[PDB]
């Protein structure tokens, strides 16, 4: 079956993969179900359910209106939080198909890095520098860069989204590149506010509990 | 005799229903309602009087993805697993009806020349490209030189690496054989390009041979060297680079 | 034979086979070697046609050709029935184009056309013949537009052909790639060849 | 790599379309990553984490049961809001391959309006308003569409969903197709009710704060 | 179109899945777009916004941080709740390419079966129980299956997920093979605990309003 | 009538491990842990006992995919970047231990006067499905001959000139050799195909 299975995507543009629908789902305004076939799709000649949808759907449920009130005993504000890193290098730059100072492109953990063939792992660091500046001024998954205090051939990295990033050590050109998670990224969206505390006695409680309203500012 | 076609190809291109509103031009345009029409009868290819294909060598594809359609055969087979309704195997009617699948999945091939109408089921997007590349001659690969040089290496047997000889000696006298008479030779190469060559360095001169019963000339029976009966009533003794061998060191 | 059993069979002589490439190939190689007993039919078909679909692979096995270049032959002819027998100039038979409901009996020679626009003068040959191989002489063909005469059982002076290449006069035996003409003919007078060829 | 990166998907199909789990990822009854190969994509033979899962998990995590009391200060209920556009049409209908009058088909925004050319833009809406009726009938994407009061040539539109439709600005057919957006889609899901208002003094504050309580109806 | 349009996917790998980001989508840190393009992916050469990003971001979104109130005042704990079912199976195992007791494997909703032929559906159903060990094993879509009590031929199934599992019913090699949904999967994710009641008189309502505060334990 | 083609189409569909019941079946089942075995052999293939690929050419496809696989030859060449444990460059290893590919990505073809055997590494579903491709081989020979005339000589030595052989004797007792009992031989040329007539010259 695989044929017309493998005949499956044309377009890929998740627009355009399709989505089994849920069956018998109303979440989407108490009418249909997530990933159903939109109007930006169908403008687009998709006729199917599709990822796009599916995607914003549940996107639009998990976002509670600005203004809301969430509720803790504990007092974390729901925001977010991104993940640091650090970007360990080492080595001396290394091209045996050109001559030492060469010029080279250096992806790290897919980031270019223009770098000379001899530069050890800091002088690729100066360079991996203007590609971080890059990253930051693409804003391509790279909240922010900065040096190793210690250690030039580590970077100090932040990533734009609160999302966990985890990714594999390698060692290109003579350049071990490493990545040091420094900060685990925390669930949250927007900008929230703890309103303060309040102390409530539940019903037939001896204790009173106290609790933190967190509303929604972004 | 007809000479036909070798190779050619075609293609269609269907929209469903009145999304075209206009109907099927040569293999260029096709419409139909998809679902309600499973396969294809082909004038909607491009159609010319020669009977265009090996029905059986058969490119028969639908988006850009090589598929194998023509016939509903295919090495899984599974006609009875064709089994629409999701009834899985064994061709009785379980939930809904099971039917054999005479067309199997993708395309049934038909009757006498080529498919009269090539006989597919499967789900398209309306708009459809089906690759339909229908072959004829042949496929010949050229190499220029590597033949001759790659081909005769397991022919022949190749000189292989030429040799310095700096140890070879001549008779300066043939009348009578050996030292004082000798003379050495001095360092040329041997590529051996025909067999005389590979003969003198298996037979330097100098050399000693025997034959049991033969009473000819090597050159007779070999085809090659002067040779010289030797050692008669004389038995061959290892002579000893020791001087203090006192027969077999001194000459 | 199930096309399911193997993708190939071989071999014995007295036997008659019903051809089944449904499930897939059927490659048929048979008995070699063969002495001088020949007067050995074997028998392949279509009780049903597989064949067009999944057809045969008929293979001999080197040696004694079944016909010509003994490549294995392949059948598209749906309904087909297979009469061969080994035959004594070390061959195997094989009835041509054949099956039950049909006669699509015998053989097919092949004329080509390769019209020669005159030029220049000259022109008292044309060489290669048709490009590909070589030309077939018992039945000469070339025009003026006149029908050119006969080359000949007797290459003659009568006979105005010139045959390829002859040093003078025109040579006597003709050739199959270059032929040559005893005249100039002229520019724009068409020199018009066509072949009997056996193969095309 | 593309080879067998291009290798990939065969059957589409966001059930056979995999997807990296969140490694370490509970939040699946205490169980498994989101987007784990389930018991449907195995039926279906397919044995790895996919989109398909990855969807419903994060779509059952946000989702709130019956009953449940959202609390802000705003006070708007957590109701989705469905995006209403203007579709303005121009120009008459042409097609220049048939003569005029000839019945066409005009996708608008991906629905196909049968047309004969040399209908103005007006006459045009008049057939849009043929396909857009299919599209409520078939409950595509469009929630509603309505007339454009004062303007032949512009249909108010209504989206099924709550995302956010954006489409581009085309002219098929001597007929210009744009839309223009009226109302925004607000996040939110099923039927929401506000059971009132509670002021609340927090714990020490003086200022009583006042909260809105919106159960879930739907 | 479809030409470059099924020029699409190469590597399948929903991290290089595109996705066409929502238009001004801050609800990622109030950065960026739900599905940018990531670190990961950009380590991994894709450059553009990815079906990846977009389930990890509304995941990280629809995740409420642990001891988070829930409210409400239906008094269900928002935790999750897995799908069990039966698995129903009938007939004897027959393979008539293999001779009687021919040992052979069977999938059961995707779940390999080792059976040998003749084995009616209580033999089948006992070699059904090797697979769904490994189904536990594994650790696939199946978090636990139960004999049926009162059928050998029937099991009780028990899915990891808290999603909606919903099969189709088969019968291979005479073995009827179908799915007995029994209890519906509940949304909510972690573990969570209700602090206990509280009612509230609403500011003008003369009817106190029980709450129920379900904190985050997981 | 039908001119037909001059070529073959073959394919294999593996399932893996235990999910099978059926074993590798001429080109139509293959079974395997396709974690375990890397590429295949091809008996479980389609197979005319003889010619797959005709070694100028090879078009092998799987999935409804289309890509060079052949030979675990490439353009990007990256037979060092065949590279298990994924150390990109210089080949040397760093890290987890990494791998100068024997076989760098797909499709390799080993055997020598056709390649028998072909290798491949990929990871694939649970089933898999393949496309291959066997052209017409037959044809192409060249390049008449003053250039491989003058091939000879300086490389594969020669046959030389033939020489008759009018001194050759045989044995006519094998057991008690020789005299009496021998016997003269006529005169024959020795032409050397082979090393044989060297041997006995």
């Amino acid at each position: 079956s695989l044929l017309n299975n493998k005949a499956g995507v044309i377009s890929r543009l998740a627009d355009f993969l399709g989505f089994r629908p849920k069956t018998g789902d109303i979440d989407v305004m108490n009418r249909q179900s997530v990933g159903s076939v939109t109007i930006s799709q169908l403008a687009k000649g998709f006729y199917e359910p599709n990822i796009e949808s599916a995607i914003n759907d549940v996107h639009n449920f998990s976002i509670k209106d600005v203004g809301t009130i969430i509720t803790n005993k504990t007092g974390v504000s729901p925001e977010g939080v991104s993940q640091t890193d650090y970007w360990a290098f080492s080595g001396t730059v290394t091209d045996d198909s050109l001559p030492p100072g060469s010029p080279i492109t250096v992806l790290v953990f897919g980031l270019p890095v223009s770098a000379t063939t001899g530069m050890t792992a800091i002088e690729f660091v100066a360079k991996v520098r203007v590609a971080l500046q890059e990253a930051i001024a693409s804003f391509t998954a790279i909240n922010s860069y900065k040096d190793h205090p210690t250690d030039g051939s580590k970077l100090e990295v932040t990533y734009l989204d609160n999302q966990k990033h985890v990714l594999s050590t390698y060692s290109t050109y003579g350049i071990t590149i490493s990545q040091e998670i420094i900060s685990e990224s925390k669930p949250g969206y927007g900008t929230w506010n703890l309103l303060g505390a309040q102390t409530v006695t539940l019903d037939n409680q001896q204790t009173p509990t106290v609790f933190y309203h967190f509303e929604r500012t972004a | 005799s007809q000479w036909r076609s070798s190779y050619t190809r075609r293609q269609i291109r269907l929209l469903d229903s009145k999304l075209t509103s206009k109907t099927s031009l040569e293999g260029s345009i096709y419409v139909t309602d998809l679902s309600t029409m499973k396969s294809i009868p082909f004038s909607a290819f491009g159609l010319i009087p020669g009977e265009p294909i090996n029905p059986n060598s058969l490119e028969v594809r639908f988006n850009g993805i090589l598929q194998e359609l023509a016939g509903t055969v295919g090495m899984p087979l599974f006609h009875c697993v064709g089994a629409d309704s999701d009834d899985e195997v064994e061709c009785s009617v379980l939930g809904g009806t099971w039917e054999q699948s005479h067309t199997d999945y993708s395309v049934e091939t038909d009757e006498n020349g080529i498919p009269e109408i090539l006989h597919f089921d499967s789900v398209f997007e309306h708009g459809d490209i089906i690759n339909i590349t229908w072959f004829n001659n042949d496929l010949g690969t050229l190499l220029t030189k590597d033949e001759i040089i790659d081909e005769t290496d397991n022919l022949y047997v190749s000189q292989g690496p030429g040799v310095d000889i700096s140890g070879d000696v001549n008779l300066t006298d043939f009348d009578k054989i050996g030292w004082p008479n000798v003379e050495a030779v001095q360092s040329y190469q041997r590529a051996f390009n025909a067999v005389s060559n590979i003969f003198d360095t298996i037979y330097p001169i100098g050399t000693i041979y025997e034959n049991a019963v033969n009473p000819n000339n090597p050159v007779t029976y070999m085809g090659f060297g002067s040779w010289k009966l030797f050692g008669q009533g004389k038995v061959l003794v290892g002579w000893n680079e020791d001087i203090s061998d006192p027969n077999f060191a001194l000459n | 034979y199930n096309a399911s059993s193997g993708q190939t069979l071989t071999a014995e002589w007295g036997k008659s086979y019903a051809i089944n490439t449904s499930s897939g190939r059927v490659t048929i190689n048979l008995p070699k070697g063969t002495v001088n007993d020949y007067n050995k039919v074997i028998r392949a078909r279509d009780v049903f046609a597989t064949w067009n679909v999944n057809p045969v692979t008929l293979v001999a096995a080197s040696g004694d050709t079944i016909k010509g270049s003994a490549v294995p032959v392949e059948i598209n002819v749906r309904f087909s029935d297979l009469e061969l027998v080994y035959c004594a100039p070390g061959r195997w038979e094989y009835v041509k184009n054949k099956q039950i409901d049909k006669i699509t009996s015998s053989d097919i020679s092949n004329v080509a056309r390769k019209e020669f626009l005159v030029e220049v003068q000259g022109q008292t040959d044309f060489l290669d013949v048709f490009r590909g191989t070589s030309y077939n002489v018992n039945n000469i063909r070339v025009k003026h537009r006149g029908n050119e005469l006969y080359y000949g059982d007797v290459f003659s002076e009568n006979s105005d052909f010139g045959s390829p290449g002859e040093n003078e006069g025109e040579l006597v035996p003709l050739d199959g790639f270059n032929i040559r003409l005893r005249q100039p003919c002229n520019i724009g007078d068409t020199v018009q060849i066509e072949t009997f060829m056996d193969g095309v």
